């Protein structure tokens, strides 16, 4: 069901006119669901028992309060007073100043490319850390 | 338990995945795509080769270690920034650049594409490190 | 069978170099001339004059498209039928096919045939098991169909 | 249309919060995933959802969808994937060496 | 028109979802998920015809290659343990 | 030239990348990381002199103007924090040379070190909220891996806990950026500060400011958001822990500081009384935890919590004397908490135990370490010839000048209780007769601790040298008009 | 949209996919469902993609080769997917709905 | 060895078709991409990754040119010499070469070698007679030269 949530968020990205988000979302959700299925089938066979989600009333009240709180803050923020945006510059100068017709990629590598370097760094740290956790077993 | 059908359809399916990933990578500035999705699907082609074969056979077929790939792609992005720094400009200014290796004399390209190429190599390397690290754990 | 095609391509290159014009029209003219020349020199080659494998792989493409349409019409009349009528089967068939490429194109053709589905090609390349959807309807007629299919696959590879 | 996206990201937030407050670790990581989906859809929604062309200057439309929130979302997606893959391999390691899934029992 | 084809594909995806919910063995659920992904690729093609944009065809070929890789991965999983073998 | 501002960011980054190629060659790992950290210290000192001589340094990353690209801004406070980070990193690196075993540093240890200092140095100098987000995840990802590296059961468990908390807080910072983008429409600090001051009479800005308090207080442990930190910092090894206690919680404090001195200035009464009560709760939680434990690591952990509470209470007053006092206390507290974790590590190396009740009589065998810990304890408390006096003196003076008698008395009694905790360590551990330990010659690792102690003593003596930097920092914090006319040219 | 062939291709692919779905529901065994799903949704999705290909080729004068490579890929890959799931089901000692004369 | 070259050409065609531009520059780009892809898929083929036969036939072309120049320098110093010095010979050599193409390229190479001329390749494809111009000068050294030549001919065809 988390997989179905991921693929349908990708279908929202298609439907809200975001092609790059849809491509990356589909591939990343397929890889992540494969990692969840990795994590499932190595559960220990003792004390497993495959039991349902236990109902506690305080957890349900806290969860409904969290969801309705962020819903009402999103509604209050989206529907108030505002200054418009700064994306007329990016649709006016993606081709006249940079060399591109795509605008998500030109933002990612040219206008704001200084933070793409460090998400590359985050992925590098993540892969090196996974290698280090699996290989080092000093105990 | 011979996987003759799986191996032969892998052999005829892997080139169109590789062409699709390279076409996603080269057409990034003008159409959707980029280093991210192209690197992820190059890794997907190598994943398909991993599913059809062993773990030693695929590193025999593709003789790369991927930790050097993520390091060298990080170097490409940082070096693009440094080459921007030396010529009286701020870091990652991204003007044009001629490459005559000699290959296709004086190929004039925008230097955001080598930044994308660093993105590409690190994505391929990270995905392959994760998958073949989990695979040979036992 | 690919050496003759490569040889025709490089003879078209030699024809384009023999003049001083480089264009696709000169490439087609040189390819036609090289086709005639390789028709003269069929004795030295070993396999076949190379147009016959081209026409029979066009034949296999048309067989793929036609058996796809016939298979989906058969599934259409099975599903909308009252679904108590079918009779399943799993059966073996002997095989003379040696290389794994012709074995997988036989399997991919016979999967997409109306009423059949492959499971368990044997470890030896000598028999192929297959799941028939309708047992008394298509078990000997479709065996003649797959004998004609593997006959055409044999005459691709000479 | 933004109201409907608000009332569905609220349900993603409530579900994520309810799964994070559970007793097993894999439910907690599933709640992490749902919280990430809710945050990314919230970035897209609060950027605006008024109809225009996809952000591509080849299509010569009069008005375009906002390009900034999509780039911010794609940054957040690749960062969230890195942390999620790390945390899943970490949960695998803790299953292998400790030998239990019960989060309250972890002492 | 195109809306009729979307309704027909949506009801088809609901049917494959009914087969992925029930169905005793795992293989029925796998084939239902494969067909559900291919139907999603069809929905993306028709909504790209509706939006009058050529900006989503890469999504279609991506859904095809992802569905094939996922199905061969889990079909390798049901057969004798591992999805990735160890070196000799 | 003008790229000097990136030299705290670029120099460790490059270093981390070239440390990936040779894992098994530990000698060259040590040599390259040591030389690059020394170059980092020299470059940060040059940046601090640069921002002292002429004005605040702004650099657009591309050649793009100020709203539309990423802008990096170094004022005097960020340069001071970068230099303090550099000194702490050098001392922790030499302690890492002597302390971390062979097996843990064949597996990419110094790379993760350099990525952590990349994350913190990038976080102190940025001019965008979402770039600050990305630097938070660089920092946090490297801290996850440095916490888990080695793979014993304890650091597995508390890496699960720490990772869970920071994932939740990362998603909350995403939704805060989303709300503020829907209100304002921009993403750099100066231009959305101008836009917030153009519509400052709206309640949604107060709600989003409270949400940033919750996010940054999950980052640096405030009450009631502190609960992850005792077990998480009880897990890691000693130089990793010194890095964590010196650097990680103090960038949340700086982010709160920049947020409420730059962005949210209208309707200040509600936000400042909220900060005052959260800070008082933080101080009380910290001193209760410091009194409660007979365990050295827990004592230093709750002293981190108490000092963060004192700094937040200094932030909660919009007077330049309180801002000056919390800047002084911030710098010395970073240095001092790194020093105290290195002391705790040396004592654990000697005793093979962490229980105060188990050992006594260390002055008779380790006199230099004993009197160094004595001076470190008295400098932590705030005794006037030592480091942390002028900070809490200016905080107490600015609270008395704004008529807060009870809160100033809480600050002074907190100073008393933190002195009691560290002197409990000194009096039960070092004094007494010899029963707990066996004679073992320490070596090498004592000297970075002595270097930090000498710098803290010289910091306490030389306030007149280190003050005009802090004066320019205060002049840019209590007036953001200079900040927004430096960037938006 | 104005073409008879494009409209009938789109609707025929849609109806044939729905036929694949009702064959997935109604058929009693994993292998009969493999038959129905494999062949019918393969031809349905290729008819839909041919219709979309022809529509963008006609009313925009844009030749999109990605759709043609998608058609060739789906044709190559969905029956071998059905083959792999059916062999995986057969080797799991799974058999349903009154097995006839069948050999191992 | 020609199937891989044809496969690289048709993959370059697929690359030119995947975009909408038709030009030789895109053909070279697609040919380089296909060269990398065929380097990935070397396991399925049987003979060799195809660059090594290309480099060794370039090696045979250079050997042809060099042995031509050396042969004409040797004939130059034989003819202008006082012509009572040469010693003729006709001798046999065993042969392991099977197909007639490698036999005739061996014969055309060893004709053009300094001091040798072919007559009477045997009816069996097993021995080759040859006329040496200088008997004591080149009868065992040039036999080592022709052993290296037929070694290179053996490693052309794997
Ligand atoms: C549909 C979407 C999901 C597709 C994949 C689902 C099947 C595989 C999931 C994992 C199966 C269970 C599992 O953990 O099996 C272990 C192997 O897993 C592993 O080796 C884990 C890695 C599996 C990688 C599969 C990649 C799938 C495609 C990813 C997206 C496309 C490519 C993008 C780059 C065998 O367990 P054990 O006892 O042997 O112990 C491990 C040492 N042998
Ligand atoms: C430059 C001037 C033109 C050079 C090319 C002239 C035509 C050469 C090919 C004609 C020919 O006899 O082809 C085969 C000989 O191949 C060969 O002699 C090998 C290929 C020669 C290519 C020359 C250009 C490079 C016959 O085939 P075969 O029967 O001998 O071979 C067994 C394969 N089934
Ligand atoms: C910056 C300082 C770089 C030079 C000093 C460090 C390297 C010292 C020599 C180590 C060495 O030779 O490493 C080789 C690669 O070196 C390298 O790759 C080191 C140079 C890194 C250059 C980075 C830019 C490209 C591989 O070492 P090995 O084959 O002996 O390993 C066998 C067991 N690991
Ligand atoms: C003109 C203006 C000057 C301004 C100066 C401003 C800066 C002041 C900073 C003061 C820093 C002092 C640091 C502590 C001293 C370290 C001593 C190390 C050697 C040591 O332990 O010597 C003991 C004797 O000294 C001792 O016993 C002496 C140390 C104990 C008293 C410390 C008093 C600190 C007062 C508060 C700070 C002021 C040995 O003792 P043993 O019997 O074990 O011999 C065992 C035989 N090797
Ligand atoms: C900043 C803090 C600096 C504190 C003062 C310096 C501390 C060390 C003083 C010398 C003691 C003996 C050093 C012996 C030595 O070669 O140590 C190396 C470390 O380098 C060192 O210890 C030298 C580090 C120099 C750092 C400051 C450079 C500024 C320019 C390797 O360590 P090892 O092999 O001896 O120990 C591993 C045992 N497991
Ligand atoms: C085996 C060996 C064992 C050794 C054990 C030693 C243990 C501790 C013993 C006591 C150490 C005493 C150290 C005394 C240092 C004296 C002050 C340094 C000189 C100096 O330039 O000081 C100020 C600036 O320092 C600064 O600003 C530097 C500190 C700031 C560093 C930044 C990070 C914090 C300027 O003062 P001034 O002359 O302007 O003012 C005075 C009136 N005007
Ligand atoms: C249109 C979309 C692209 C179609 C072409 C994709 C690449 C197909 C070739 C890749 C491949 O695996 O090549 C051989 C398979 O050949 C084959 O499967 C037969 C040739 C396929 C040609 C397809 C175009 C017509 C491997 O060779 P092998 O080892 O299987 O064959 C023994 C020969 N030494
Ligand atoms: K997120
Ligand atoms: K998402």
């Amino acid at each position: 069901s988390l997989g179905a949530v991921g693929y349908a968020v990708a279908l929202f990205f298609v439907l809200f006119r975001a092609p790059d988000l849809a491509l990356t979302q589909l591939v990343i959700e397929t890889i992540s669901v494969a990692l969840f299925l990795l994590c499932f089938y190595h559960l220990p066979k003792f004390t497993q028992k495959q039991e349902s989600v236990r109902f506690h009333l305080g957890n349900a009240l806290v969860s409904l309060a969290v969801g309705m709180t962020m819903s009402i803050i999103a509604f209050l923020a989206y529907a108030g007073k505002h200054f418009d945006s700064i994306s007329q510059y990016y649709v006016d100068n993606t081709y006249e100043k940079a060399a591109g017709k795509n605008m998500v990629n030109v933002i990612l590598v040219d206008f704001r490319g200084f933070d793409t370097l460090f998400e590359i760094c985050v992925l590098a740290i993540a892969a090196l850390g996974i290698y280090a956790m699996v290989k080092l077993r000093l105990a | 338990r011979n996987d003759v059908i799986l191996r032969t359809t892998t052999a005829v399916v892997t080139p169109i995945i590789v062409l699709f990933s390279v076409q996603l990578f080269f057409a990034g500035h003008y159409y959707p795509g980029g280093g991210f999705i192209g690197g992820l699907m190059t890794a997907g082609a190598i994943v398909l080769l991993l599913l059809a074969f062993d773990i030693e056979t695929v590193r025999k077929m593709v003789p790369i270690n991927y930790k050097w790939l993520v390091a060298i792609g990080l170097l490409f992005a940082v070096g693009t920034g440094m080459s921007s720094m030396f010529l009286d400009r701020p870091f990652l200014t991204h003007a044009y650049k001629y490459v005559h290796l000699p290959l296709l004399d004086h190929t004039s390209l925008h230097t955001a594409v080598l930044f994308d190429l660093g993105v590409y190599f690190v994505v391929v390397g990270v995905t392959m490190i994760i998958i073949e690290t989990i695979g040979e754990s036992d | 069978m690919a050496f003759q095609i490569l040889l025709n391509v490089i003879l078209a290159f030699v024809w384009m170099f023999l003049t001083v014009s480089f264009d696709g029209a000169s490439f087609l003219v040189g390819y036609m001339i090289g086709l005639f020349i390789l028709f003269i020199l069929r004795r030295f080659f070993h396999s076949r004059f190379y147009l016959v494998p081209v026409f029979v792989i066009i034949k296999l493409l048309f067989i793929f498209f036609k058996e796809l349409i016939l298979s989906n019409i058969a599934v259409a009349k099975v599903v909308m039928q009252r679904s108590l009528t079918i009779q399943p089967a799993i059966f073996a068939l002997p095989t003379e096919l040696k290389k794994e490429w012709e074995i997988t194109v036989l399997a991919m053709l016979i999967t997409l045939t109306p009423g059949t589905l492959v499971l368990d090609v044997s470890d030896d390349g000598s028999t192929l098991y297959i799941h028939a959807l309708n047992s008394p309807d298509v078990h000997e007629a479709i065996e003649s169909i797959k004998q004609s299919f593997e006959k055409t696959i044999m005459e691709v590879s000479k | 249309m933004e109201l409907l996206m608000i009332v569905v990201i609220g349900c993603l937030f409530a579900a994520a919060t309810y799964l994070l407050l559970s007793k097993s670790l894999l439910r907690i990581i599933i709640g992490t995933g749902l919280l990430s989906h809710g945050a990314h859809l919230l970035l897209l929604t609060m950027g605006g959802l008024k109809a225009g062309a996809p952000p591509l200057l080849g299509e010569k439309a009069s008005r375009y969808v906002d390009p900034l929130p999509q780039a911010l979302i794609l940054t957040a997606i690749v960062i969230s994937f890195g942390v999620t893959a790390f945390f899943l391999v970490l949960a695998y390691r803790s299953y292998q060496e400790i030998g239990t899934d019960h989060m309250e029992g972890m002492k | 028109m195109l809306n009729i084809a979307l309704v027909i594909l949506s009801l088809a995806m609901v049917g494959f979802l009914y087969r992925v919910v029930k169905g005793p063995s795992t293989a029925d659920r796998i084939i239902a998920l494969d067909a559900m992904g291919i139907t999603l690729a069809g929905i993306v093609a028709i909504v790209s015809m509706l939006l009058n944009t050529s900006a989503f065809l890469d999504v279609i070929l991506l859904i095809g290659i992802l569905a094939f890789v996922g199905t061969v991965a889990f079909a390798k999983f049901l057969e004798k343990g591992v999805v990735i073998e160890r070196g000799n | 030239m003008s790229n000097l501002l990136l030299l705290p960011i670029v120099i460790p980054l490059v270093t981390a990348i070239v440390l990936i190629f040779f894992p098994k060659h530990v000698f060259w790992q040590r040599v390259v990381s040591l030389a690059a950290t020394v170059g980092l210290v020299v470059a940060s000192g040059a940046l601090l002199h640069r921002v002292h001589t002429d004005g605040i340094q702004t650099l657009n990353v591309g050649n793009w103007p100020a709203p539309f690209g990423i802008t990096l801004v170094s004022d005097s406070l960020s340069a001071l924090l970068v230099l303090t980070t550099s000194i702490i990193a050098l001392a922790c690196l030499v302690y890492s040379f002597y302390a971390i075993g062979h097996k843990r540093e064949t597996f990419y240890y110094y790379s993760f070190f350099q990525f952590l200092i990349v994350g913190v140095n990038g976080a102190f100098t940025t001019g965008d909220l979402f770039n600050l987000f990305v630097f938070f995840e660089v920092m946090l990802m490297s801290s996850y891996v440095l916490l888990v590296l080695g793979g014993t059961k304890i650091q597995l468990r508390e890496t699960i806990k720490y990772t869970l908390v920071n994932v939740i807080s990362s998603a909350l910072f995403v939704v805060a950026v989303a709300y503020l983008y829907a209100v304002t429409g921009t993403l750099n600090m100066a231009h959305l500060a101008d836009r917030i001051n153009a519509l400052g009479s709206s309640p949604i800005l107060t709600v989003i400011a409270v949400l940033f308090i919750i996010v940054f207080g999950l980052k640096g442990a405030i009450f009631p958001l502190y609960f992850w930190l005792p077990g998480a910092y009880y897990a890691p090894p000693t130089p990793v822990l010194a890095l964590f206690g010196g650097l990680l919680t103090k960038v949340g404090v700086y982010s709160i500081l920049r947020t409420f001195t730059l962005l949210f200035t209208h309707d200040a009464a509600y936000t400042h009384t909220l900060l005052a009560w959260l800070a008082l709760g933080t101080i009380i939680i910290g001193v209760i935890g410091a009194v409660a434990y007979n365990d050295m690591r827990y004592i230093v952990i709750y002293n981190i919590i108490a000092a963060v509470g004192v700094m937040i209470f200094g932030i909660s007053i919009m007077t330049p004397e309180s801002v000056e006092g919390t800047i002084f206390y911030l710098l010395q507290d970073m240095v001092m908490k790194a020093m105290l974790f290195l002391f705790v590590g040396i004592i654990f190396s000697i005793t093979r135990s962490n229980d105060i009740r188990s050992f006594s009589g260390l002055i008779t065998s380790y006199p230099l370490l004993g009197w160094a810990f004595f001076i470190a304890a008295l400098s932590l408390a705030g005794i006037p010839p030592l480091s942390g006096f002028i900070g809490k003196l200016l905080i107490v003076k600015a609270s008395f000048d704004a008529q807060l008698i009870f809160e100033a008395i809480v600050i002074l009694l907190s100073s008393l209780l933190v002195l009691y905790s560290v002197m409990k360590i000194f009096m039960n551990g070092f004094w007494g007769e010899k029963k707990g330990f066996e004679q073992k010659q320490v070596d090498g690792r004592l000297f970075p601790v002595l270097f930090l102690l000498v710098l803290s003593v010289a910091y306490g003596i030389g306030i007149e040298f280190v003050r005009p930097f802090v004066l320019d920092a205060v002049n840019v914090l209590v007036d953001p008009s200079m900040y927004i006319e430096a960037v938006l040219k | 949209i104005a073409n008879a062939l494009v409209v009938v291709l789109i609707l025929l692919g849609a109806v044939l996919t729905l036929l694949s779905a009702v064959g997935a529901i109604r058929l009693p065994d994993v292998y009969t469902r493999s038959h129905a799903i494999s062949k019918s949704t393969t031809l349905g999705i290729m008819c839909i993609l041919l219709g979309a290909f022809l529509h963008f080729f006609i009313e925009n004068n844009h030749f999109n080769s990605r759709l043609l490579l998608g058609i060739v890929f789906i044709f190559m890959t969905s029956p071998v997917a059905a083959h792999l799931i059916s062999r995986a089901a057969y080797y799991a000692n799974v058999e349903r709905w009154e097995g006839t004369v069948r050999d191992d």
